[PDB]
């Protein structure tokens, strides 16, 4: 594609979006407001110099995301791969990368923004992906096929060790991905004629690979538009929003108006000074009137306030009473009771599963149809099975293994067996061993 | 005799109306005639107790103007100029073609009451005799 | 309430009289043109005595408009007559001309 | 010695026409009051103007004296008229002088007698006076020039027969 | 009235004056912010308050001052004082202008 | 009102009489130019007898003007009058004077 | 009204003494803050209340007192009393001028 | 990196953030606010002398975090090292430093700031974290690689002995870390040319070593956003800001104004002294009318703050009825239950492993890999095993043993074996022997 084509795709579409998201974490738009404005003579709004700007987020996303990510990832009961030699690595690990790199996949795709991610190389060449904020560059494609995009270029600009700021786009292309610097704007970061560098999303062989998969397309907000962040995000905007007004409230927002009808005292350039000065407000003549500041709207404010924020936090909407909780009620779906917030989590968790996080699994046994074998579905062997389950409570069992051992054999294998653990009675014969030799 | 000359006379006196400028000036028609009332000094000319008397006859060859002056009208403006013109002359004593002018032994008399207060007003009478009868 | 005023108008002015005519001569000139505003008393209206009068002498009241008055004949409505009574701006927020009184003392010898 | 004053008189003064003798007695009226004589001035308004204060005159009558009809038909015309005068005082026929004086036609009651010879008084008087206006002069020569001469002087003597 | 009693009129004649007068006193007391009572540009403005005082004010005193305008010497006049106009401002009708 | 006011005319007065001169001499004297204000008397009116009344006096006020009135002759805007009634602060703020009353004794012997 | 008439006018003759007068009282009183009714330079500002009274008072006073401007001989003068104006200001027609 | 441009990346980047976070915890900035201010006839917003700044904060934070730190801690079940050697001392302690150390770090790196740690060499040598305010320099990398930054300096004042005050610069590099005192400003702290000191990071066999880890980069504030520090944090700001503010508030903001429309004394200068000296104030004529203080806003201020109070603790957001609590409910969810605060904590603490807090545990594998064996993954040794878990409550399972016993064996080894403490059912043999002997 030539530069030129290139760099106008990216014009046209609306960075905003990204953008927005970005701005917005890190603080609201207070500017949104921004702030309470006058009316000129010729009536256009106009901000006022003295309304300061003020914004508070949260930054809720960040605690239960983790705890999302953590629960969701599980354990896998086994690994396997369609490849012998995969498969042989795959069992052993078994696989913690695969795990944390699907759900991590997964999970950033879910999650804000993302909205779109491009892959890149890694020095490794292993699979790295990174989150760039929109350009955003509109998406088109240079290849025949409308519905994939080969190519999509994003340029930022970029604050050097100089700090001087210098256009910076990158080129992408489906099979590789490109970095491009461009300080004399005259051409692109070099060559890049091709698949040299940059280096392709990934290599394979040690050559450039192609995935084949379509490139990186921008994602349009679901119709279900919920995101893990969503879920409390929903409550927890209006939350941070309110909790954040409601401190500035008190204090701001006089801000700060003194009037009185009369009566006006020396002319205001002597009057400011000799008014500190002398300090304190008398009235004469004519009321006298009570005026604007503090005034009872201080009072009135804060009565105002409260009421808003009892609201503000019915907004949210979490709830206004403390858990009961409905469980505990200690069970097994006393769990699912303990966390409230995780269980609304635990519903996307699950959802993800629908989501085809299984599917990548079926995309791994792709990715093992890739290197060969080419052609059979190792992928399965001879079974398919997932636990989340989890069956078992971990206090319960062992609760009942201690007294039951007394009574007879227990566990020891069966909480082990699910795994299995181990398959190894041996553990179990100890306790068992000791028994018989005490004492 | 002329006749002409006799209004001619008659017109040199109109001449001396001309020919005196305080005359037109001065006058002055008031306060004589109404006016009197009018605030002092008030001037007022006129005869003194006339009313018409004898029939068929001229009422005098002679003829006499009276003057009242209260805040003195020009009896000066005219005095001065008599004065000094019947001082100047200061005869012969008029004679008209040989006609005997003379008076009979002139009258004076004087009297002021001042409602006002005002200083006295003085009356003068002047007689003049043109011409025997 | 007037405003600019009057308007084009012609004064005519007696002074001097003549004597030893038995006609009487007098000659007459022009005024400077300005608008002449003056108040009838017309009396009270008491007219207790009301033998009197027709103020000479009619009590003007005229702004900015002293020339015209006295020792002149102003023509307004074209009628004639002649001021006595040096000005008396009594009113008028400007100035204005008055005349004062009326000739002649009624009270006779 | 010659004193007569004389008649004739046609109508004219003196008649211009001899006549018999006839004579006025004398008189002077006045001359008191201005008394206005023929005035000489230059410069000078007359005045005042032509007004006698009066004339008188004294009558003798003889027996032929003429025109006394004469004098009631000059009434009804009211012609002014006037007369001479004659003082005595050695007035000589041709000699005496003569004032200029003046009279009235108007006035001639009557004439009167006891047997001896006729007497007849006649009075002459200005009308006026009127402020203005004079002859003044005219008959003020006239008035004394007419009668009463230096007249007649010669028949003065006459009337003998 | 006429323009000439416009101008003839002190208060009218003397814009300065008039304009001046009033300000003084108001521009220091009033708010004192002050309440500009003015633009920018300093063009003077008056206050609602003074202006409705001011207004009667200048207007009332020029034709109470006179000429035209003043009392008859003959008696002592009703009418300057009337009814009495001072009074008719004093007071004013709707009374202690304000409340 | 009038504020201050110009008086282009400058009060000349008229005094005195020559005699015994075949002409006459006459002496004026400005004796000061100002503004004056004055109300006429205009008479009563009442008018009871209102023979009168007829300037001499007037009655003037004229701020701060000792100069104009009598003993001076009054002139406004050229009009020149000749008045009595000597001076009075009858009223005006600053100072002026006033004439009273009227020339003459009305009452007559 | 005239500038002379202004001048005569003897508030407006002397400023200082009318603008004295009134502080006198006023300044130790009102507050007393004081109030300073004042500019830091100290030029002088009055009161709402003192403006209105001052101004009235000021205002009438002058005209009351004459010259011209003064209440006729002839007659007991309704003009300068009236009506009465100084009543007028009294009981101010608002009323007790504030509430 | 010359100095001068080593100086100017610092001066770019703006210092605030890490700033304004010590200022805040030293004390909340009443300066914000700061104070309610008065218009000049300019209208520029000063601030007035009278009123006073008052800040309050806490250090909630200090007492949450030492519980989440301990408690995440736990204790590993065992360590393995991939080298023998290493392996053999990895045992033993079997490393309390390790977990500490790891902990410490994630922890800290969690924790505020951090925002950016910067590694530098201990006198032992031993890797030490410490945590300097930010300058804060903005990063740039000398080295080609732009998504590395090799040096970054950052430059503090420090008060001397003298206490005269100097700049001081820090000069940074990926291999080592350098410190420099710039008393004279012509240079940096000497050298340094290199290597020699400032010392490394870390050096290995004696000599310098180099990590290879990308050097220090500043941390952008998380999506997530959230914090340990933040999950109290952000109740606790609203709280303590209310709870401070109560306080002051009933005293405060009077304040302390006396206004009376009338009547004003002798001129204030006397005024004053004499008021003071009179005592009392006295109201003669006009009223008289209550003045701004007390005046209706004393009742009218005291019925806006308690609304206003009672919003406050809303604000700040807590259960307004204490603790059911949910559970206990004793079961083992009760234990999950008996810290609500430590829960959400805990999320955060198993967020924690899904961090790649366990990555760091790969990355010791890496340390591993790098003193040898090199090439092998010793790492896992046959297994991989984590434990929370925590299965057993130590009360539930103590108690059934002592009553187990007499009914038949236990535990004694059962409670144990989990761990296992120890193999041996010597201990158990002993109360068994008891019981034989007996009695």
């Amino acid at each position: 594609p030539d530069t030129t084509m290139i760099q106008k795709l990216i014009d046209e579409h609306n960075p905003e979006p990204l953008l927005k998201g970005v701005r917005y974490y890190m603080c609201e738009n207070d500017i949104e407001k921004k702030r309470r404005t006058y009316y000129d003579a010729a009536g256009q709004q106009l901000v006022d110099d003295t309304k300061t700007n003020n914004r508070t987020s949260h930054a809720w996303h960040k605690l239960f995301v983790d705890q999302k990510t953590q629960y969701l990832v599980g354990e896998p009961v086994t690994f396997t791969s369609d490849n012998k030699t995969l498969l042989e690595y795959v069992n052993e690990l078994a696989d913690d990368d695969f795990d944390d790199i699907l759900n991590e996949t997964v999970k950033n795709m879910s999650n804000k923004g993302i909205e779109y991610w491009h892959p890149f190389v890694d020095e490794e060449g292993e699979f790295d992906y990174v989150i760039f904020p929109a350009e955003e560059m509109i998406v088109v494609y240079k290849d025949n096929t409308r519905r994939d995009i080969l190519f999509a270029l994003r340029y930022y600009s970029y604050k050097g060790i100089m700090g001087e700021e210098t256009q910076k786009a990158e080129l992408y292309t489906d099979t590789h991905v490109y970095y491009y610097e461009k300080i004399d704007g005259v051409y692109q970061m070099d060559y890049s004629y091709g698949e040299n560098n940059p280096r392709p999303h990934m290599t394979k062989g040690g050559q450039a690979i192609g995935w084949g998969r379509v490139p990186i397309i921008p994602f349009k907000n679901n119709e279900e538009m919920v995101s893990d962040l969503k879920f409390y995000k929903d409550l927890i905007d209006n939350y941070d929003s309110i909790t954040s007004s409601t401190m500035d409230s008190f204090s701001d927002f006089q801000q700060i108006v003194y009037v009185l009808k009369n009566y006006d005292g020396e002319n205001p350039k002597e009057f400011t000074a000799n008014l500190r000065y002398h300090s304190v407000i008398k009235v004469s003549g004519d009321g006298g009137v009570d005026t604007l500041r503090a005034e009872i709207p201080v009072d009135s404010a804060a009565k105002e306030l409260e009421r808003i924020q009892d609201e503000l936090y019915k907004s949210a909407q979490a709830v206004d009473n403390s858990p009961e909780t409905i469980g505990g009620g200690a069970t097994g779906p006393a769990l699912e009771k303990l966390y409230a917030l995780l269980d609304l989590k635990a519903n996307m968790a699950e959802r993800k599963i629908r989501a085809g996080l299984r599917l990548f699994f079926w995309f791994f046994a792709e990715y093992l149809r890739n290197t060969g074998k080419g052609d059979f579905n190792p992928d399965k062997e001879l079974t398919m099975t997932f636990t989340r389950t989890r069956i078992q409570n971990d206090s319960e069992i062992v609760q009942s293994l201690v007294q039951g051992v007394t009574g007879g054999i227990m566990s020891k294998e069966t909480a082990v067996a699910r795994n299995p653990f181990v398959q190894d009675p041996e553990e179990e014969l100890a306790r068992i061993e000791e028994e018989m030799n005490q004492y | 005799t002329w006749k002409l000359a006799s209004r001619a006379l008659q017109k040199a006196t109109v001449e001396n109306l001309e020919s005196y400028q305080p005359l037109m000036e001065m006058v002055n028609q008031v306060t004589e005639s109404p006016g009197k009332d009018d605030p002092y000094p008030y001037v007022v000319i006129g005869d003194q107790s006339s009313t018409p008397f004898e029939t068929k006859s001229s009422f005098g060859e002679n003829i006499t103007m009276d003057f009242h002056v209260w805040g003195g009208t020009t009896r000066a403006e005219a005095q001065d100029i008599s004065s000094r013109v019947l001082e100047a002359l200061t005869y012969k004593p008029l004679m008209f073609e040989g006609f005997t002018f003379v008076a009979k032994k002139l009258v004076l008399a004087q009297v002021i009451t001042d409602t006002d207060g005002v200083t006295k007003h003085g009356i003068i009478k002047v007689r003049f005799t043109i011409n025997n009868n | 309430m007037y405003e600019e005023f009057r308007d084009v108008i012609t004064f005519q002015s007696y002074v001097e009289q003549s004597n030893g005519e038995g006609g009487k001569t007098y000659k007459w000139v022009d005024e400077f043109t300005a608008a002449a505003h003056v108040q009838p008393i017309s009396q009270e209206e008491y007219y207790k005595a009301q033998q009197l009068q027709t103020p000479i002498g009619y009590n003007i009241y005229t702004p900015y408009d002293d020339r015209i008055d006295k020792k002149m004949r102003v023509i307004y409505r074209g009628k004639i007559v002649t001021f006595i009574g040096d000005p008396v701006d009594l009113s008028g927020l400007q100035e204005i001309t008055r005349i004062k009184g009326k000739e002649d003392g009624a009270y006779v010898g | 010695q010659d004193v007569k004053y004389l008649f004739q008189s046609i109508d004219a003064a003196t008649g211009s026409a001899p006549l018999f003798p006839a004579y006025q007695t004398d008189g002077s009226v006045s001359g008191e009051r201005e008394l206005f004589d023929e005035q000489t001035k230059n410069g000078r308004i007359l005045g005042p103007g032509s007004v006698a204060d009066s004339g008188e005159v004294t009558y003798y009558g003889k027996r032929g004296d003429a025109g006394q009809k004469a004098i009631e038909d000059a009434y009804q015309n009211g012609k002014q008229i006037k007369f001479w005068r004659v003082d005595t005082v050695k007035n000589e026929n041709d000699k005496y002088d003569a004032q200029f004086g003046f009279a009235y036609i108007e006035s001639r009651e009557y004439s009167d007698g006891v047997e001896g010879a006729v007497e007849i008084s006649i009075s002459l008087q200005v009308i006026g006076e009127l402020k203005n206006g004079e002859i003044d002069t005219l008959p003020e020569e006239i008035v004394n020039v007419s009668k009463g001469g230096y007249d007649f002087q010669q028949p003065g003597q006459t009337t003998g027969e | 009235q006429r323009v000439k009693r416009l101008l003839s009129i002190t208060n009218d004649k003397h814009d300065e004056y008039l304009t001046e007068m009033v300000p003084l006193l108001v521009e220091f007391a009033k708010d004192e912010c002050h309440n500009p009572f003015i633009d920018k540009d300093g063009n003077e403005s008056i206050p609602s308050g003074v202006l409705i005082f001011v207004a009667k004010a200048a207007q009332f005193y020029m034709t109470n001052a006179g000429l035209t305008g003043r009392s008859m010497d003959t008696v002592s006049y009703n009418f300057a004082t009337e009814i009495p106009s001072t009074i008719l401002k004093k007071l004013n009708p709707y009374r202690k202008m304000a409340r």
